């Protein structure tokens, strides 16, 4: 075959999301969890299965001690990762890796030890032709189809920003703030047990994750809606759970993803989003600005809750200049923007020259990655 | 048609050891039949499943040269007719030929210690009935199937009440046409029966059962909303059925439904799925079928006629398909292949018995090691049920227990046992077959896809009691019956048991071996096909019998032969002549620098490695060449 | 032979279930009494036959006492229970345990010493090369052949509870509850006498017992069907003692069954078995409960009871969330649920490696049956 096809993944902590470079949408996409048999089994003709992973562990859960292998962009632990990984292309694509040269995504301001040991495993566990780690805003900038803009990166793992001009990048002022999806997860089973319901176990706190992906949403001003949850009407919600228990959350809904904008519910002095932004555009030259205030993309998973973005325009415009327009993009399908900036970047011909080759690594070695890539 | 098969030839061969003539079968017969007489002991031909051969055909020739040496009214000529019955019964259509055996045939010829025929009778050991049941993606089931279908007339079909082929569940793969016309070797297979005097009578009843099996398909259980159990709410198809043989509607639909099971000494019901119901009725089919195909063979031994019995030997021949290779290479093609398997190590451990005396008859004494154990770990593979569990036990554990995937067999057996040599997952990319092992013949590829189904045969006694108080004479004498019985009971055991009880038959008596190839498809001398030869080598155990023999010393010369022969090779070694022709070949092995494990002294011969006598036969070329020169050099100069 | 067969054998308390593994209905069942001769005999060539045991006993009643040797699950004497087994095994199957390996059942959370001594006496008093003692509600589970269930438990014995998930099995959650047909039968000889009817003594303690196994039945309402015992037509029912007397029981039979539910009546505060499992399936992770709500299997004599399921189903489904069904699958064949699972059990080939073989035993000592086997 021409080209080879190339293989992508984004690993962000929560979701693997990976398929063949050159397509529009990615093929699987999981959950990164590896769950652990923690009860002792007995009957005869089980399993065993040491551990599972992806969805099938979400499939059998209760038994099931989950492990998040990946928290804050760090891999926590390389076997799982590994694991992971081996059930992507076994378990589901199909691919014999040496067949195909795999980009990998990777966080911002991440420790050199990820990426190093990334490459590591690449080589010298799927053994491969080739293969690259590339930053996950970029990709999703490109995968917005825009030359510059300064890309919200919020995943599971970590909150990341990175202004983009022209291309070109500027490192000083990328910005990386420790909020995610998790840390919402975990405010959110705190701020139930308010209510009575008490989610003690890794197993259900994927079902208040679940939650969250639909019946949180961010208010439009966070008092207001606060203060009409006095009468409670429509900020109810009846969720059911898989038990048939029957949950109902009231204003304790968009007071979760408040956080983003309020750390101090959390506890951290570490600014909001916004002010995180704002401290990014600020790093930056002062003649870039005006176009970085009207191209802000937001990219990843927990940039889906609805009326972000209006909650954004509403505080950067409030807090900048208002002789310039603030124009926020957001795209739905903002959550798979990265996969598909990989898939565009390893489309791209090019590219198929900055590969680091397998050849490269055996001369060289890991430490490599840096030398050569971003 | 070859001129071969005379009477000068045959009486030509009487007495004579295999090496004194040219190769022929009487031959090997004549061997199977000396030792016999001699040795007192009963005998037993192996042909290797090749087509289609006309095996069969060959082995008429062998009972041909049994008449003449053995006198003192014809032969049995009936043994012509009995072809097409078995045939017509046991084989399908498949994808390697058209008419395959399924089932082993073990024909008995009874001979007095006079050396006379007393007569003869026909066993039947192994069948495939899982086929009736179930077929390959393109192949077909057995031909009477068909044969009845398009053959029978409304006169018989009224009786019957058959239908055409898409009215069955049981029958895949649609009529699959196949004619052939059919219809006319259907007639002519009616004939085959009443010459061998079964009457018209008994041939309705026997078609009547066959509609019977094909009928256990048209039955539909429906699950119930709720509840487990599962029904039969269209009693048409069960009606008929029970019009086909004695069974009450009602008694029949409680007990398939909902059997009742004597947990001593007092009857309770049971709960049944529908998926056991719909195993029960499918092992009904085959066991159904496997039991009349067992009468047809006894009363078939009726209508054979034997003199005084009892007296006193006989001489089996063996005729069963071979080792099969498909592409896909199902379940049974894995049943086939095990039984291949064991009696590719007889065959290796009686070369094994044949070669350690042979040593003791020269006076060779060597240690060496039971070629038969080359397959065991392969055999236990398959077969061992306790410490590491086999293929076979796994699957019949994957069975029972509840929910039962095929993934989830596959993935046991790797995690039970992958540390086996023989065993290989392929793993990675397809590799569509997703377990493979390595026999004699080679590497094979298996799918696992739908073992667990096939794998089931439980019986349900309740419905089998029945069926022994039929009313009509001929399914209730078939009927008339320790294992695991009821329940468990699975294909792969059953299968396993009775190729247990042919191994011990064989294993009694003294076997001898005849390998089978066609060289084309083409149906014509002339022409023969490397690739499909080197199939066949492969199949027949030929390649392991040379791999076996290599291993030993094959190469056998007297030494009165090696030294009148090939003394040219070594004018100096070789003396004035103290003659003897001991000392000659000990001179002539000294000088030519041979390694004492390529060689043996033997009594009468010399041991030879592979490879020996072709380095000293490149030396009597080489020595030849060095005299052609010196000659011709002479007469010039 | 190939496998040697296997032995299995279920008591709990009142009947022996006994026959060959890979079979499906045992060849012995009899009751496990020992009944001793209390009227000193006066003739000569009689027996003597210091004791009598299984249905002999039942034959030869008038002149026994009877002695239930296992109570609650828990042998009381020992020496009676050998006596049983050996009359297992000589009486009926006529087998040298030396040749087959057997398998035990045994009840839940039931005192160490039960199965250790158990054992001991397996391999130093029937010399056997290898064993094994199960739990009889798995059992149970196999021979239903599901997976998943929470398996309801009850013999004469006790009354058990073990939810199990795709295999696995929840030690926090199994419950064991202090019921069972014993104590149903006790009740019932002290309800009949407010009638007239006075059973005082072993013997007839086994007539009602043997009333109890047909004539009673369970309320799908309870007290719907006490105030139709007004009119008095249908819940009547003559009874034929072996005396000759008859019997006639009206309300007296089905409030019988009832003390299940309403242990009250027995004057336990332990809750009735609809309570029990909704306590163990509460035990259970959020997760699994939607399936053990509609997985529920009954199995052992004393659910044998015509109506017992609708009921339990009217119960339950009036205590859970109506936003699952909640199935109950009890089969008929119940009765011999266990025994037939310990047939399928020893069957299994891989099963066939997890005996506990003499050998073991002989090193390693008795207590290792806890060690190996749940
Ligand atoms: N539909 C949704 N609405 C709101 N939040 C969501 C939604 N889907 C996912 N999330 C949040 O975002 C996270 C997924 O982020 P993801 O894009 O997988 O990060 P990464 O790409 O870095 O792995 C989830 O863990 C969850 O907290
Ligand atoms: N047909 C029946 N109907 C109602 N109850 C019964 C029936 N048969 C037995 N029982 C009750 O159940 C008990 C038998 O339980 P069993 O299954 O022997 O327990 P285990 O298996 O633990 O020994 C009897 O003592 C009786 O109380
Ligand atoms: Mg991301
Ligand atoms: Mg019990």
């Amino acid at each position: 075959e021409e080209e080879i096809a190339a293989l992508v993944i984004d690993n962000g902590s929560g979701m693997c999301k990976a398929g063949f470079a050159g397509d529009d949408a990615p093929r699987a996409v999981f959950p990164s969890i590896v769950g652990r048999p923690r009860h002792q089994g007995v009957m005869v003709g089980m399993g065993q299965k040491d551990s599972y992973v992806g969805d099938e562990a979400q499939s059998k859960r209760g038994i099931l001690t989950l492990k998040y292998p990946i928290e804050h962009g760090i891999v926590t632990n390389w076997d799982d990762m590994e694991k992971i990984w081996h059930h992507t292309f076994y378990n589901e694509l199909r691919v014999a890796p040496e067949e195909h040269p795999v980009l990998l995504t990777e966080a911002p301001l991440n420790p050199k030890a990820n990426r190093e040991k990334m490459t590591q495993i690449m080589f010298e566990t799927f053994n491969t032709p080739a293969m690259y780690v590339a930053i996950q805003a970029v990709l999703s900038l490109y995968a917005s189809g825009r030359t510059t803009g300064i890309v919200m990166d919020s995943g599971d793992g970590v909150t990341h920003t990175v202004p983009i001009y022209e291309g070109y990048a500027l490192p000083h002022a990328i910005l990386r703030l420790d909020l995610a999806g998790r840390d919402l997860t975990d405010y959110l089973m705190k701020i139930l047990t308010e209510r009575g319901y008490s989610f003690t176990t890794t197993a259900e706190r994927e079902i208040v994750r679940d939650i969250k992906e639909k019946l949180c949403y961010v208010a439009l001003d966070f008092e207001q809606e606060m203060a009409t949850a006095a009468s409670s009407s429509s900020l109810e919600k009846s969720y059911e759970l898989p038990d048939g228990q029957v949950i109902t959350i009231g204003n304790e809904r968009f007071r979760c993803p408040e956080a983003l904008f309020q750390p101090s519910f959390l506890g951290m002095e570490s600014c909001g989003i916004h002010e995180t932004t704002f401290n990014s555009i600020m790093k930056c030259d002062v003649d870039i600005r005006k176009d970085l205030y009207a191209n802000t993309v937001l990219s990843g998973g927990t940039t889906m809750y609805p009326g972000i973005a209006d909650r954004m325009q509403k505080e950067i415009t409030a807090l900048a200049p208002s002789t310039m327009k603030i124009k926020i993009i957001a795209p739905p399908e903002r959550k798979y923007s990265v996969w598909i900036g990989g898939s565009i970047l390893a489309s791209l011909s090019t590219f198929q020259q900055m590969w680091i080759s397998k050849q490269e690594y055996d001369e060289s070695g890991p430490s490599i990655v840096h030398r050569k890539c971003f | 048609q070859l001129p071969i098969y005379t009477e000068a030839i045959v009486e030509m061969y009487r007495g004579k050891k295999r090496h004194e003539v040219p190769p022929h079968v009487y031959a090997v017969t004549e061997g199977a039949y000396r030792s016999m007489l001699q040795d007192r002991e009963d005998q037993s031909i192996l042909c290797t499943g090749e087509s289609g051969a006309g095996k069969t055909e060959n082995t008429k020739k062998v009972i041909q040269y049994l008449a003449h040496v053995a006198s003192s009214g014809e032969l049995e000529r009936q043994l012509l007719q009995a072809n097409p019955i078995l045939e017509a019964f046991g084989n399908a259509k498949t994808v390697k030929n058209d008419n395959s055996s399924r089932f082993g045939k073990f024909i008995r010829i009874n001979f007095d210690v006079a050396g006379y025929i007393v007569g003869a009778n026909i066993e039947t050991y192994l069948l495939e009935k899982s086929r009736a049941i179930r077929q390959a993606k393109d192949e077909c089931s057995f031909h009477i199937f068909y044969q009845l279908l398009g053959g029978a007339g409304e006169q018989l079909k009224a009786d019957l009440l058959l239908e055409p082929c898409s009215h069955y569940r049981f029958l895949t793969n649609g009529p699959s046409s196949s004619p052939g016309q059919e219809r006319e070797l259907f007639q002519e297979t009616l004939e085959s029966l009443r010459v061998l005097g079964f009457s018209h009578e008994e041939i309705i009843s026997m078609l009547r059962m066959v509609s019977a099996v094909l009928q256990f398909g048209n039955i539909a259980l429906k699950r119930e909303r709720n509840t487990d159990q599962a029904t039969m709410p269209d009693n048409t198809a069960a009606q008929k059925l029970c019009r086909l043989l004695g069974l009450g509607v009602t008694d029949f639909s409680r007990a398939l439904l909902t059997p009742r099971i004597k947990v001593g000494r007092d009857y309770v019901q049971k709960a049944q799925t529908k998926e056991q119901a719909d195993f029960a009725l499918e092992a009904l089919a085959k066991a159904t079928y496997e039991r009349l195909f067992r009468w047809l063979v006894l009363r078939l031994n009726r209508a054979l006629d034997r003199s005084p019995r009892q007296g006193a030997s006989f001489l089996g021949i063996l005729d069963i398909a071979g080792f099969e290779i498909f592409q896909l290479n199902s379940f049974e093609q894995l049943c086939i292949n095990y039984t291949n398997e064991k009696l590719q190590q007889l065959f290796n451990h009686t070369m094994f018995v044949l070669e350690q005396e042979e040593y003791q008859r020269e006076g060779i004494p060597w240690t060496f090691l039971d070629f038969g154990l080359d397959l065991q770990p392969c055999i236990d593979l398959i077969e061992r049920p306790a410490n590491p569990p086999g293929l076979l036990a796994l699957l019949d554990e994957e069975c029972w227990f509840p929910k039962a995937t095929d993934k989830s067999f596959v993935e046991k057996v790797a995690q039970e046992q992958g540390g086996h040599p023989k065993f290989q997952r392929p793993r990675h990319l397809r590799d569509q077959a997703d377990f493979s092992v390595l026999h004699y013949a080679g590497k094979v590829d298996y799918k696992a896809n739908e073992w667990l189904m096939k794998n089931m045969d439980p019986l349900n006694d309740n419905v089998a009691a029945l069926l022994h108080q039929s009313t009509d004479r001929l399914t209730a004498e078939i009927w008339k019956d320790r294992p695991r019985r009821g329940m468990f009971r699975t294909v792969g055991q059953l299968y396993k048991e009775s190729l247990s009880r042919l191994m011990a038959t064989l294993s009694n008596t003294n076997p001898s071996f005849v390998r089978c190839i066609v060289p084309n498809h083409e149906k014509r001398a002339g022409k023969l096909e490397p690739r499909l030869v080197l199939d066949q080598l492969r199949c027949n155990g030929v390649l392991e019998g040379i791999r076996i023999c290599r291993q030993g010393f094959p190469n056998r010369i007297l030494f009165q032969e090696f030294r009148q022969r090939y003394e040219i090779l070594t004018p100096n070694a070789i003396p004035k002549g103290f003659m003897d022709g001991k000392q000659a070949c000990e001179k002539m092995i000294q000088a030519l620098e041979l390694d004492p494990n390529l060689y043996r002294v033997g009594q009468s011969k010399i041991f030879f490695r592979a490879g020996v006598l072709a380095q000293l036969e490149e030396e009597r070329a080489s020595e030849q060449t060095k005299s052609d020169y010196l000659k011709r050099a002479n007469e010039l100069v």
